[PDB]
């Protein structure tokens, strides 16, 4: 009939446990179940990613041990909240994160278990601060081959999801697949204090410690002067007949700014004695 | 027994979510949960942890409740799915400890014979690093009391691990990377001068506590001795550094030589391309 | 002639405006530098294979022996030349 | 005919002082985005390297 | 000034008369002999486009309408201007009592039309009871709203100069984009005010690609074509009542009331009680949308209380998109109002839920409630600036875009440029560069010379807003 533009909120303990779990079992792929809260149609949230046990032979739907389901989920029920699962997670550390055969083998099992039953695809060897490696999907059924494919009532924020046309093999796998919007939403209870942790533990740690210094003199004079003579070679070759010469390259780089930061921070290091001492 | 810790922020967020789990219900005092750990050297590491329910009435601070069955069950879970980890202690969210905490400590020092707590703050503004470490050993006393079982403040830090900041620095988004050359030094100046000499002035407020009060452990053992480590510089008037003005000139020496030479070469950097391209643009603009 | 001359000395401030147009030129400078450096993930794009073309065949199709490997009938793009096979 | 003149050009002048103050901080903030771009360049070579030779 | 009188020069005298910024010799320039009211009347134009504060620009205005009441011809361009700037409810009643004395028919016509299409929606509809509690019948004729939009409808049906070949060259589109609703966006926009229905009748499946906006746009483009069309709405949409259609889900019945709101845009009859009952007798919130939008649109200044009562407790926490409709409806009925009831009940409400639609719609609503304020909200605007990432800073940008409409205030531009480039969230940057067209429409020739530098940003956000700003 009509379907409102969906969203997958995260809690980022989710993403941290994803990277840590795919780091712990890093030469191997893993499988897991995603926990969260079914809020509405146009949004859904993952609030908790919990550990799921290993297989060794094959990652399968039978990695979902139902006695472990009972134990794990009930001991989360007597932990803080009995919230509801919102899907499932896995890894593919061996390649560029597209949908394996096991995923479509368990997709009907999970959409029998869940309403959306959204996948989570990850590669744990990517970057250190930048990449958003996680990938999520929704297999639409082949029974709706008569009707049009992925209506998405507005298809304007879906077009504002459509921005890179990412992962050309998944866009080969556009047969009944599409990625979904995942924002990294705010936690007012957590964001400013994570910022507190981060900044106020990295600005000198206790903020009182270093406010090395006497051999970087020689290191910086080498790193400056040895590049400076080739920085001054090119006015030999500068001339007139404007386009009749072809080698424009700047030379002032890392001898303005490296010397600026170097000498100003080490003259404040020469100021440390008067700052600390009286 | 514990050298220091290497504590990742992930376990702190694993405290934060259970703080969210208790902020919605009747909160009597605080959170007491399990602290797992990866103990390798006398240094310490934590990768993960989980919580345990807890309530506490205040009549004789002895009515306080855990579930060791649930604790060892989920310990068996996370030990099976990860054989690296083991329990290393606990944590609490209220930043000031209380007298029940020794009963908590010694009641969970039976699984592993050490159980280091973690003070945190869910609303931190004034502190430095949230992570704190105590250990329960005895010095017994100078007066040798019957078992003066004391928490002993072990040093601490925020740990570090490769590619655990993938979420973090993408999330926070506001970081001005490499502000060397601008105002980070004076932020450290304001905060270390004011926020360390206020620690000093509250130490002398504790000295006023020793003046008007402070019979208790008045502590003439460690206080003046580490303050004598301070008193390596009794910096009274007349300033006493006639034997250090030439050393300060030696400090000024090399850096000002670098400044003179190098910034003359920096003017020499700017002027060449500035003049040439300047009059290029000027009289070839039309 | 009070403001009959004040407005003239503020017509002189059109030469203050050339400095502003210069500053606008300064901000337009490094705008294409940042639009070039943000577009360096073109250089982060996946590699490619050097091969050996024997000869083409029908229906706009060609043949490649790659570096150690056998023969692979590969497909043609749009911005290339069958007449340069 | 005079009073119309500085009612245009004074407004022009204060609008131009407005943007002349703004563009300075504009060009400032561009260098911070440029330093982020620099770190994005620098992090392309940290843990690996796979030695070949130039052909 | 005696030197001005000796030189006989008038505009140097008025320059010196505004040098004092005071009515002393400004009163004396208009106290002179042979002062031509043409020069003295575009002196009003001069002082209208220049004087910054409302502290004495309107005082200069009203002392000039004083000196035009001193002019021997009974002037009405003076009250025609100060009635819509210095917004006097009693002066229009007193010139109406001058109409009662005068007994003309030119006397009650043109200034009536000037305020009747060029004053506030609240203003004339509020003051009309002051003016009516013959010309007493003629004000009922040409103040009610019974002829102007109807002759405008006549003007647009009999002013039809259009094309259909473009509609054919897009009619032959087949694909499953929602551009098939852009086809009727075209044939509804280029055929407003006609009420000839030549577009609903050329389709069986070209209409039947049932989604939300297939239904809603299909029954909404008819009302876009029915702009005006006061009486015949019910007996022309007898098949298109909310219970007479059987929609896909809710929007062949939602867009019907939306089209009735478009038909009765700013000229309401029973379009308070009728519409508010049929939304009160409406199954859920998923229907009430277009009726609520047109309800707020027609209910400007009607002091509708149920739009304040049942909307917040209709959502109870939030809605799908009709919470956005709720913000829009209370903003339209409370346009530029400083709705101190709803300052509290909107912006001490838009923090404790979590979704994007409900918060963005209350953001647009608290933008809409404050309009043309010029000082009166800006501490609250920076209080919105000190909030979290995507919501209140964005709405503070839209609210300063609405509070500074028509003026070249250099207050908005500070935080505008600041949050336009210094911020890391990018949609709020797009909004912040959108804001200049909102605040700079009176003197529009300022923007392109400086938004051309905004045109070269890192992101398509600021480039996109820079493309929208010149427009
Ligand atoms: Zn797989």
């Amino acid at each position: 009939a009509v379907d409102t533009a969906e969203q997958v909120y995260i809690s980022s303990l989710a993403l941290l446990k994803m990277l840590k779990h795919g780091r712990a079992g890093v030469p191997m792929e893993v499988m897991g179940l995603m926990l969260g809260e079914f809020v509405d149609d146009y949004t859904v949230r993952v609030i908790d990613v919990f550990a799921m046990p290993q297989s060794g032979t094959g990652v399968s739907v039978e990695a979902v041990d139902p006695v472990f389901q009972a134990k794990m989920l009930d001991m989360l029920k007597q932990t803080g909240r009995p919230e509801m699962v919102v899907g499932w997670y896995h890894s593919h550390p061996g390649f560029g994160c597209w949908l394996s055969g096991v995923d479509i083998n368990t997709q009907q099992s999970f959409e029998a278990l869940s309403e959306r039953a959204v996948a989570v695809v990850v590669d744990p060897i990517q970057s250190v601060k930048g990449k958003v490696v996680i990938d999520a999907f929704r297999l639409i059924n082949a029974n709706m081959m008569v009707l049009g494919h992925e209506p998405r009532q507005t298809t304007s924020n879906l077009g504002h999801l459509n921005k890179p046309s990412i992962q050309a093999l998944i866009h080969g796998l556009n047969r009944h697949y599409y990625s979904i919007t995942i924002n990294y939403r705010k936690n007012e209870l957590e964001q400013k204090m994570l910022l507190n942790l981060h900044k106020k533990s990295w600005m000198e740690g206790l903020t009182l410690q270093d406010y090395v210094v006497k051999e970087m003199l020689e290191l910086a004079k080498n790193y400056n002067k040895a590049v400076e003579e080739e920085d001054k070679m090119t006015p030999e070759q500068l001339a007139i007949k404007n386009v009749g010469k072809q080698d424009p390259k700047r030379h002032l780089e890392e001898h303005v700014d490296v010397l600026m930061t170097s000498n100003i921070v080490q003259c404040l290091a020469a100021m440390l004695d008067t700052v600390v001492f009286k | 027994a514990v050298q220091k810790v290497v504590v990742h922020p992930l376990v702190l967020l694993s405290v934060v979510d259970h703080f969210n789990r208790i902020g919605k219900v009747g909160n009597q005092k605080r959170v007491v949960g399990v602290l797992l750990g990866s103990w390798q050297k006398k240094v310490l590491d934590v990768s993960n942890s989980f919580a345990v329910p807890f309530d506490e009435d205040d009549k004789d601070d002895s009515v306080w409740f855990l579930d060791h069955d649930y604790l060892e069950n989920m310990y068996g879970m996370f030990k099976k799915v990860n054989a690296r980890e083991r329990i290393v202690g606990w944590y609490h969210t209220g930043p000031k400890l209380h007298k029940n905490d020794i009963a908590i400590n010694e009641l969970m020092k039976r699984y592993c014979p050490n159980s280091v707590l973690v003070i945190i703050d869910v609303k931190p503004k004034d502190l430095g690093l949230p992570t704190e470490a105590y250990i329960s050993v005895e010095e017994v006393h100078d007066d040798g009391t019957p078992t003066s079982k004391t928490f002993e403040h072990v040093t601490s830090e925020i740990g570090a691990e490769e590619a655990e900041e993938v979420g973090v620095e993408h999330l926070l988004r506001d970081i001005k990377d490499t502000t060397v050359g601008t105002l980070s030094q004076r932020i450290t100046n304001q905060v270390h001068g004011l926020k360390g000499l206020n620690s000093k002035l509250l130490d002398i407020r504790s000295y006023l506590e020793k003046v008007a009060t402070g019979k208790l452990p008045i502590n003439h053992q460690i206080i003046y001795q580490l303050q004598d480590v301070f008193n390596l510089l009794p910096d009274v008037s007349l300033q006493e550094f006639v034997k250090a003005f030439y050393l300060k000139t030696n400090d000024q020496m090399v850096v000002v030589y670098l400044a003179s030479l190098i910034r003359s070469v920096v003017a020499l950097h700017n002027l060449i391309n500035n003049k040439i391209a300047n009059r290029d643009a000027e009289k070839k603009e039309g | 002639y009070l403001s009959k001359i004040e407005e003239l000395q503020l017509i002189v401030n059109d030469k203050s405006q050339n400095l502003r147009r210069l500053q606008a030129q300064r901000n337009e400078l490094n705008a294409k530098v940042r639009l070039l450096r943000e577009e360096l993930q073109l250089l982060q794009e996946q590699g490619s294979y050097v091969g050996e073309v024997v000869r083409a065949m029908d229906k706009k199709k060609v043949l490649v022996k790659v570096h150690p490997e056998g023969k692979f009938v590969v497909d043609v793009d749009k911005n290339i030349d069958i007449n340069d096979v | 005919d005079l009073y119309s003149r500085y009612k245009k050009l004074q407004q022009e002048l204060e609008f131009l002082e407005v943007q002349e103050e703004y563009i300075k901080d504009e060009q400032k903030n561009l260098k911070k985005e440029f330093l982020h771009a620099q770190e994005e360049v620098k992090r392309i070579q940290s843990i690996p390297l796979v030695i070949g030779q130039f052909l | 000034f005696q030197r001005c009188l000796d030189d006989h020069k008038y505009k140097q005298a008025i320059g010196i008369a505004l040098e004092t910024r005071r009515l002393d010799v400004f009163e004396k320039t208009i106290l002179e002999s042979n002062d031509v009211p043409g020069m003295l009347a575009y002196s009003l134009k001069l002082c209208m486009s220049l004087m910054q504060n409302k502290q004495f620009r309107n005082k200069v205005l009203r002392v000039l309408v004083k000196i035009y009441m001193n002019l021997e011809k009974p002037d009405f361009i003076n009250v025609c201007q100060c009635l819509i700037f210095l917004d006097d409810p009693q002066a229009v009643s007193d010139i109406l009592e001058k109409l009662v004395k005068e007994d003309n028919l030119l006397m009650a016509y043109q200034i009536c039309f000037d305020l009747y299409e060029s004053a506030s929606q609240q203003f004339l509809s509020s003051v009309i009871q002051n003016l009516r509690t013959d010309q007493t019948l003629k004000m009922i004729k040409i103040l009610s709203g019974e002829m102007a939009i109807e002759l405008h409808l006549q003007f647009l049906i009999r002013n039809n100069n259009t094309d259909l070949m473009i509609l054919k060259n897009t009619k032959d589109a087949v694909r499953n984009s929602v551009c098939h609703t852009a086809t009727v966006i075209a044939n509804s926009f280029m055929h407003c005010g006609t009420t000839s229905d030549q577009f609903l009748r050329d389709n069986l499946e070209w209409l039947a690609r049932a989604t939300n906006w297939a239904k809603f746009t299909a029954t909404a483009s008819l009302g876009v074509i029915h702009k005006g069309h006061e009486k015949e709405a019910l007996q022309l949409m007898a098949t298109y009542l909310p219970k007479d259609t059987s929609p896909g889900s809710a929007y062949q019945e939602g867009g019907g009331l939306y089209a009735l709101g478009l038909i009765h845009a700013n000229h309401g009859g029973d379009i308070i009680d009728y519409l508010l009952n049929q939304l009160k007798n409406a199954s859920n919130d998923i229907v009430r949308h277009g009726g609520s939008l047109g309800l707020g649109l027609a209910a400007m200044g009607t002091a509708r209380q149920d739009v304040y009562d049942l909307l917040k407790t209709n959502l109870y926490q939030d809605d799908a998109v009709t919470g956005e409709a709720a913000g829009l409806a209370l903003g339209l009925v409370m346009l530029g109002s400083k709705n101190a009831q709803a300052i509290e009940d909107m912006v001490g409400y838009a923090q404790e839920t979590q979704h994007e639609k409900i918060l963005r719609g209350l953001a647009v609503g608290i933008a809409l409630v404050m309009y043309g304020r010029m000082e009166e909200a800006d501490a609250l605007i920076e209080s919105l600036c000190r909030d979290k990432d995507p919501i209140l800073r964005r709405s503070g940008m839209y609210t300063v875009a609405m509070a500074y409409c028509g003026s070249g205030n250099n207050k908005a531009i500070r935080r505008l440029l600041h949050v336009a480039v210094s911020d890391v969230n990018d949609d709020v940057r797009r909004a912040a560069v959108e804001s200049l067209g909102f605040i700079l429409f009176r003197t529009p020739e300022q923007c392109p010379s400086v938004v051309s530098l905004l045109s070269e940003s890192y992101n398509p956000h600021v480039r996109y807003g820079a493309a929208m700003a010149l427009g």
